[PDB]
Formats: structure tokens, sequence, C-alpha cells
């Protein structure tokens, strides 16, 4: 049955840029008069939303920068003037019989000016420490590019494989990312040390930045 | 106003069975074909089955022919997806979707089905008390629960601007943990009250934590 | 591929764009399972035979004449006959087939009722033309 391959899988472009995503069907999905290929947009944590129907028919309410061309097996979604709110993954599907299949999708991310993060650090609460554990959080707010590097230190010692990080999807207004990192120790271990710190390394910092606290303050 | 509401998602062990339902509203029932479409976390979209209420035709993706059954109750304006012999690769968000023809006109919000032998566990919720100045940051640590999802709001939904809830991360313990922050002006601290509202339906766990300096 | 000829003619019969008929689009539930796969080339002759039959029936009505170009409909019938006759000869000869045929017939019943309902509007006709066009390709390719 009919499979489709989008390209690129993933893609980055500045606001205003022209963007082109293609979709390739394993066999013709066309009649001489109509193509039965459609394009959707899925923003993170949300259901898809149809944009183009039948290869080139712009759906009602969709912005005009969106357009679709193509026929037979080769199809193209084009965003003529990329916008921050256009951050999403884009899928093609066909209705040339059964089964209905989608493409693997194409992630579109917005390129914007550099923004340095704002670092906050959180000591574990007292109610957590009451139970056996201790979590230390380091948060980075509103930065771009996504590439950053957190680094934990305890009484000035480097840490490893005792921490996990998580990153927000790209903001669909201002195009930035935020991130949090969690150091985790037993209370017992936690109490054996004074200084707790994260050393953040981003491009928007001319030099790495250390937020720190002293235990029991 | 068209509205599709899927429900019945949750946790099942492998080999177990589940029944998803989708309750529709706001259009003439017999006019739209109802579909189920799923999406594994991080992965792409996969069409499962469709049913035509006007006639009585159903269609299946051959992958699920043996195990899954789609069916409906016209009086209840509701379509059902019965899943059987669930494998771990069936873990996905299941969307209910509708169309008149060819392409999808409407969607549900999705309902998460998790196929796992691990047992369910409610999280505990801790403060991320603000450091306390221009603007300042505070949050909620939602640690040690399974399965997804957990929901975090701030001040009963009344605070959205500058709020950041992170993707859950799966600890080495096989439990998730998650944090939600919000940025506020410093002078609001000690004046303005900040409460983070956590719900984890899979353990009927509901928590309102009051984050303070 | 004198079936390629049948599609070409159907194409030429188009008078209006489906894009002006979006209000009227319709899912007819073409019973595709009944053709290409599993019971591959040759065990699906009788089903294909019934298809052509039904199409021929459909486009021969006085309603169809009113909808489409008289000259093209002629070239079209010639083409259907050719196939209709060849397929019948095979059915006559040696090589739930009833269920398959029933499925096809129910499909065309749905198509017909759709047109009655729409009062044979140009749009309805365009929707139908486009479907047959598609579902025929699926039948054969």
């Amino acid at each position: 049955d009919i499979q489709m391959t989008q390209s690129p899988s993933s893609l980055s472009a500045s606001v205003g840029d022209r963007v082109t995503i293609t979709c390739r069907a394993s066999q013709s999905v066309s009649t001489s008069s109509y193509s039965y290929m459609h394009w959707y947009q899925q923003k993170p944590g949300k259901a898809p939303k149809v944009l183009i129907s039948y290869a080139s028919n712009l759906e009602s309410g969709v912005p005009s920068r969106f357009s679709g061309s193509g026929s037979g097996t080769d199809f193209t979604l084009t965003i003529s003037s990329l916008q921050p709110e256009d951050f999403a993954t884009y899928y093609c599907q066909h209705s040339w019989g059964i089964p209905r299949t989608f493409g693997q999708g194409t992630k579109v991310e917005i390129k914007r000016t550099v923004a340095a993060p704002s670092v906050f650090i959180f000591p574990p609460s007292d109610e957590q420490l009451k139970s056996g554990t201790a979590s230390v959080v380091c948060l980075l707010n509103n930065f771009y590019p996504r590439e950053a590097k957190v680094q934990w230190k305890v009484d000035n010692a480097l840490q490893s494989g005792n921490s996990q990080e998580s990153v927000t999807e790209q903001d669909s207004k201002d195009s930035t990312y935020s991130l949090s990192s969690t150091l985790t120790l037993s209370k017992a271990d936690y109490e054996k040390h004074k200084v707790y710190a994260c050393e953040v390394t981003h491009q928007g910092l001319s030099s790495p930045v250390t937020k720190s606290f002293n235990r029991g303050e | 106003e068209v509205q599709l509401v899927e429900s019945g998602g949750g946790l099942v062990q492998p080999g177990g069975s589940l029944r998803l339902s989708c309750a529709t509203s706001g259009y003439t029932f017999t006019e739209y074909i109802i579909h189920w479409v799923r999406q594994a976390p991080g992965k792409g979209l996969e069409w499962v089955a469709s049913i035509n209420p006007d006639y009585d035709i159903t269609n299946y993706n051959q992958r699920f022919k043996g195990r899954f059954t789609i069916s409906l109750d016209k009086s209840k304006r509701t379509a059902y997806l019965q899943m059987n012999s669930l494998r771990a690769e069936d873990t996905a968000v299941y969307y209910c979707a509708s169309w008149i023809s060819d392409f999808f006109d409407y969607w549900g919000q999705g309902t998460l089905v998790t196929v796992s032998s691990a047992s369910t566990k409610g999280p505990s919720v801790f403060p991320l008390a603000p450091s306390s100045g221009g603007t300042a940051a505070l949050g909620c640590l939602v640690k040690d629960y399974f399965p997804e999802p957990v929901t975090v709001s701030w001040n009963s939904g009344a605070l959205t601007s500058g709020v950041h809830t992170f993707p859950a991360v799966l600890q080495s313990s096989g439990l998730y943990s998650l944090s939600s922050v919000v940025t506020v002006p410093s002078s609001s601290l000690g004046t303005q009250t900040y409460i983070c509202n956590v719900n984890h339906k899979p353990s009927n766990t509901k928590v309102d934590k009051k984050v303070e300096p | 591929l004198g079936s390629r000829r049948t599609l070409m003619l159907l194409a030429q019969m188009r008078k209006i764009s489906l894009f002006s008929c979006l209000k009227d689009r319709h899912d007819f539930g073409f019973p595709q399972e009944e053709f290409g796969n599993q019971f591959q080339k040759a065990e699906t002759i009788p089903v294909l035979h019934e298809m052509i039959q039904q199409i021929f029936n459909l486009f021969s009505t006085k309603d169809s004449s009113a909808a489409w170009d008289e000259t093209l409909l002629d070239k079209f019938y010639t083409e259907l006959y050719q196939q209709l006759n060849d397929l019948e000869a095979c059915v006559i000869q040696g090589v739930m087939k009833e269920d398959s045929i029933l499925a096809v017939r129910k499909y065309f019943q749905r198509i017909t009722l759709y047109l009655k309902e729409k009062k044979y509007s140009p749009c309805a006709w365009e929707v139908v033309r486009a479907e047959i066009m598609r579902s025929f390709s699926l039948s054969t390719n």
C-alpha cells in the first residue's frame, strides 16, 4: 500500500524566509484531473490541522503564505514568508484508497537572534528532604539557540550521570527555548556538602555563568 | 460547533484490552465519517480505522485487522474503538477525527494509552521557592509518578503568561518527574499568591501547592 | 491498457471543477478490499466485470446524457463494451465471489441514491465523475 516520504525530515529558517517541504508517494496518487494528497500542520501537544486539500486547494481560514503544488507522486508544501507561529511538524496524507497513510513528518524550527538564558537555581524543599531525597533544580529561561550546556558542581566538584534535563518546544510567539535540569541526591548525601552550583554554557554568553547557593541559608 | 471528545485512555498491561470511546456533538451525526488516528510519543501519525454512520461501512488498517474493532452507537452519538491483545508498541495518543471526504475536518484533543507492566503511582509535589530584584521565578516539582499524563495550572488557570511546564523525563527508577515554572515581578512576591495546581488523573491525585518565599 | 483509454475519456468529459463543488463532496466507501490484493490478478475478473457493467449502466441513463457531452459518451460506451465483452467471455469460461459482486452493486446503489438526492446537479455529477475516475484506477492499477 501507498507509503510517502517527506524531505527534509527537519529544517530551520529565519522569519520571512521561503520554505519548501516535499512529499513523495510510492505510486501515483493522481487522476489526470485531481491529486488526492493533503497537507496538515501539527503544533506540539495539539491535534493536526488541515492546511491544503487536494494538493493545492488552500483550506478556509489558512493564511495565504501557505500553498501546495504537485501531481502524480511528487508534491510540495510551500510557506512563502515563514512566521514564528508556523513552528510545527508538517505531514502529508493521501486519500487514494485504503489504507490512508501519512508521511513521517517534517519539523520546522524558526531561526532567530541569539538570546542568552536567565538562570535560576532552586534548593530542595524542606518537605522533600524530610523524605529521603533531594532535588536541585537549575532553570534557564528564554534563550536561543537550543544548544546549551549545564554543568553541576558540589563543593566545587564536577558531577555526572546524576542529573537529567528537559527542554520546552520552541515558543510560537518569540521563538525561544527554556530548559530545566535536576540534580538528585539522597538527603544524607545532600547534607554532606555546602556549595551547590550550575555552570551554564551558552552561545549568548561570552563566558559561562554560575548560579550557586550554600546549603542551610 | 463541532466537538469530538475521546475518553477511556489510560494504563493497561500487555496482552490486556481497552475500549476507547469518542462522543461527538454539534453537527448532524450521519454526515461525518469518524476515524481513529494514533501517534506514538515523538513519532508520526498512523491511521487505525474509520466507520461510516450513514451507511454502515467500516475500514481498517491491515496491521490492526485482528485486534481492533471500531463500532458505534448512533443514539449516543458515540463511536468506540475496542483494542485487544495490546502490545507495548500500541502505546500512543489516540485521536478521534472526522471527515466528510478525503481529508480530516475535525479532531479530538487525543487520549493517551500506555501499555506497560509497571504499576501506577501518584506523584508528590514540592515547591521551587523563589530566590528573591527585577523579575523572579518560582515553580512546582512534580516528582515520581506513572504513567503520563499530569496536568499543571497556576492559580486555577488564571495565570498563563510566562509559564513553562517541561516535558516529563523518565528517571532511572522508571518514574517520571516534571517541573513547572512561572516568571513574575519581584514586588508581587509576598503580596500576590501563587498556587500551582497539579492533577494526575491516573491515580486520582489532585494537589494544590502554595509556593512561597 | 485500452482501459487507459476509458480514463482519458472520462477526463475529457469534465465540465466543472470540484473546487467549486466542495459543499457536495462525499465518501462512497468504495469496496477496494475486493480487488487487487491476496486473490491477485485473475481471481478478480468477475468483480471487475460487474464494475464495468455498473458504470455502463450508470452513464447510459437519460440523466447522464443530459449531464455529459453526447459525442464523448459514445466513444466512452464503445470503450466500455469492448471491455465488458472481453471480461464476460472470461467469466463465461472457466476462470464468496457473490459477496464481492454484492459489494460492488451496493457501492453503485449509493452513488445513484446520491444523485437522486442531489437532483442530478452538475456538482453532484462532477463528484461522481471524479469518484468513478478514482475507483476505476484502483480497480485496474
